[PDB]
RNA sequence: GUGGGAGAGGGUGGUGGAAUUCCCGGAGUAGCGGUGAAAUGCGCAGAUACCGGGAGGAACGCCGAUGGCGAAGGCAGCCACCUGGUCCACCCGUGACGCUGAGGCGCGAAAGCGUGGGGAGCAAACCGGAUUAGAUACCCGGGUAGUCCACGCCCUAAACGAUGCGCGCUAGGUCUCUGGGUCUCCUGGGGGCCGAAGCUAACGCGUUAAGCGCGCCGCCUGGGGAGUACGGCCGCAAGGC
């Protein structure tokens, strides 16, 4: 077990019912791959430095569980699959390196 | 004619040349010039003077479509690039913006001879 | 030569390492999208091999841009 | 990888007494451990030389501290290979 | 051994944006490109320049360094997995278990070879345009192998620090990367520069020795003939030793 942090991107649009479903697809997804949700930060949506799939701003998702190495991988196909899945970023946790102060 | 009165005005700055392209809001082209269109045809195209008549010519006829101002968006490096962006600005035209805009790539295809062994 | 007060004076406290704080990586980056040399950040060897790799990571999010165009010329 | 309590099992498994650390038996045996386990990954990752040659080096050490050993207490020596599963 | 650390070290999968080319749509018109100057070339079957959509290949801007990693060749977007080396602290365990290393085995830039794949840009050969006294070149427009991936070969090089490996000893100064400390500074490992003594034909080297010493390997013995001939070994060949 290893503790990671799964940033997720989603379509800035859909109802508040269709967004309910992707993070419906997640939290199965996850479990799934033996994700133990240590935290969550549903940033909300946001403007992107940069349009990403045509669109000026995005959903965001931020996590932080603990899960088997030799899965991390696979967990993070199975998140892309969604086409309102627009990024999917896991990175493996780490202290804050503090600078200035 | 069709009357846009603000739009754009991109200049291709070419060490052979430059070349303005006057466009509505939405990039789409009203007109345009270049050393060829006026009378130059060798390397004066290339020239700081072409530049400035080629930038008139192309606000003039881009009168004919009543426009008034424009946002500069410049591209390349170019003896006559700079002539360019003052030729607009003293040309009827009001010059909101000027912007360098010039393509450069976070590495990717080879360049030709001419261009390599750089940095 | 690129002397207008380090990026680093002019702040408080900051995890390098995170990815998510747009408002302060924002502050590293140039009128361009391009990460600040050395000279400007104020950052150290060490700090700024992380912060690259930090903003980088921004930039993939979309939370923070590649490229820029310039203002003028 | 290799956890502390996986490399632990093993020194305590072959210390020669409580405390045993450095000990020629311990020493290959942890040898045997990294060396298998990195045989394991160069037997799907064919191209990775670089690592290979981390293995030529353990390799190395373990026969030469195996071959102390030999040398010392012919004994301890065919006890050890035996309870790993080294020479052929 | 325990606890910490840094890193473009290696392998596999994934993935991001910039740019080029091509395709599609829009808008728009007479040239664009290119050079010393030109032409070949491309464009009214509408090019160039501009906006929008798509496909594909290859390489990773800034950070970036005078920096880092590796035994060398060499290694640079970002994420995860697998994996090598290495440094420091604590003096905790073994108790000379060490150094070097003919032969062997493995690795080994580029080009090149084989089978299959891929092919955006670049580009030997090649087709053309210029230039020239000529121009089987330099410049310009094209362009196939190749460059890319896989698997297998080849085994070379200004494969360079042109400096074999290990250990001990011999002033300092200064910049730097990375670790520990009582953190002005001290201390360990790495990268630079100036230099004591000393060395050197000189140039220069100088705790990162080319100094003072010991151990082991490799190699040299005037130039051309010649890295050729012959033999042997290896390779599909080219060709290598
Ligand atoms: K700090
Ligand atoms: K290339
Ligand atoms: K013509
Ligand atoms: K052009
Ligand atoms: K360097
Ligand atoms: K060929
Ligand atoms: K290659
Ligand atoms: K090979
Ligand atoms: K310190
Ligand atoms: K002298
Ligand atoms: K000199
Ligand atoms: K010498
Ligand atoms: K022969
Ligand atoms: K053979
Ligand atoms: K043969
Ligand atoms: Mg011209
Ligand atoms: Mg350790
Ligand atoms: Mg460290
Ligand atoms: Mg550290
Ligand atoms: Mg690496
Ligand atoms: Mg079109
Ligand atoms: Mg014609
Ligand atoms: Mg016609
Ligand atoms: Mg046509
Ligand atoms: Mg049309
Ligand atoms: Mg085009
Ligand atoms: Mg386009
Ligand atoms: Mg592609
Ligand atoms: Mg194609
Ligand atoms: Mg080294
Ligand atoms: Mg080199
Ligand atoms: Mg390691
Ligand atoms: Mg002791
Ligand atoms: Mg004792
Ligand atoms: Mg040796
Ligand atoms: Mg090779
Ligand atoms: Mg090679
Ligand atoms: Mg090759
Ligand atoms: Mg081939
Ligand atoms: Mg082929
Ligand atoms: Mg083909
Ligand atoms: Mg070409
Ligand atoms: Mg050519
Ligand atoms: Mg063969
Ligand atoms: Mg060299
Ligand atoms: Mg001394
Ligand atoms: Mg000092
Ligand atoms: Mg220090
Ligand atoms: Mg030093
Ligand atoms: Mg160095
Ligand atoms: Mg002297
Ligand atoms: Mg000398
Ligand atoms: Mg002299
Ligand atoms: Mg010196
Ligand atoms: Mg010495
Ligand atoms: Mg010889
Ligand atoms: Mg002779
Ligand atoms: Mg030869």
């Amino acid at each position: 077990m290893r503790r990671y942090e799964v940033n997720i991107v989603l379509n800035p649009n859909l109802d508040q019912s269709q967004l309910a479903l992707e993070k419906e697809i997640i939290q199965r997804a996850l479990e799934n791959y033996g994700a133990r949700v240590e935290k969550v930060e549903e940033l909300g949506l946001r403007r992107l430095a940069y349009p990403i799939a045509k669109d000026p701003q995005g959903y965001f998702l931020w996590y932080q569980v603990e899960m088997p190495e030799d899965r991390v991988n696979d967990l993070a196909r199975e998140l892309r699959i969604r086409d309102n899945v627009r990024r999917v970023m896991v990175v493996k946790s780490q202290e804050p390196f503090l600078a200035n102060a | 004619k069709r009357q846009v009165a603000s739009g754009r005005a991109y200049i291709h700055a070419s060490y052979n040349n430059t070349i303005v392209t006057i466009t509505d809001p939405d990039g789409n082209p009203i007109t345009w010039s270049s050393g060829g269109v006026i009378g130059y045809k060798g390397s004066r195209k290339g020239t700081p003077y072409a530049a400035q008549l080629a930038a008139l010519d192309a606000a003039k006829k881009a009168m004919a479509y009543g426009m008034q101002s424009v946002d500069v968006i410049v591209r390349g490096t170019g003896a006559g690039r700079e002539q360019a962006i003052r030729a607009l600005q003293a040309s009827g035209l009001q010059v909101k913006s000027i912007v360098d805009d010039t393509p450069v790539p976070h590495n990717g295809c080879r360049p030709k001879k001419k261009f390599r062994k750089a940095s | 030569p690129s002397r207008k007060a380090k990026v680093k004076a002019t702040l408080g406290e900051f995890d390098l390492r995170d990815y998510r704080n747009v408002e302060v990586l924002k502050r590293f980056l140039s009128e361009t999208g391009k990460i600040l040399p050395r000279r400007r950040t104020g950052l150290s060897g060490k700090e700024q091999r992380i912060l690259a790799k930090t903003i980088k990571r921004a930039r993939i999010l979309g939370l923070l841009p590649f490229t820029e165009k310039l203002v003028r010329k | 990888p290799i956890t502390k309590e996986e490399k632990q099992k093993v020194i305590q498994e072959f210390a020669r007494f409580p405390g045993d650390t450095g000990s020629t038996e311990v020493q290959v045996a942890l040898l045997t451990l990294r060396i298998n386990r990195l045989s394991e990954h160069l037997k799907v990752h064919k191209k990775d030389h670089h690592s290979h040659r981390g293995l030529l080096m353990m390799v190395g050490q373990r026969r030469r501290l195996l071959r102390y050993l030999q040398r010392e207490d012919p004994e301890r020596y065919r006890a050890l290979i035996e309870k790993l599963g080294i020479r052929g």
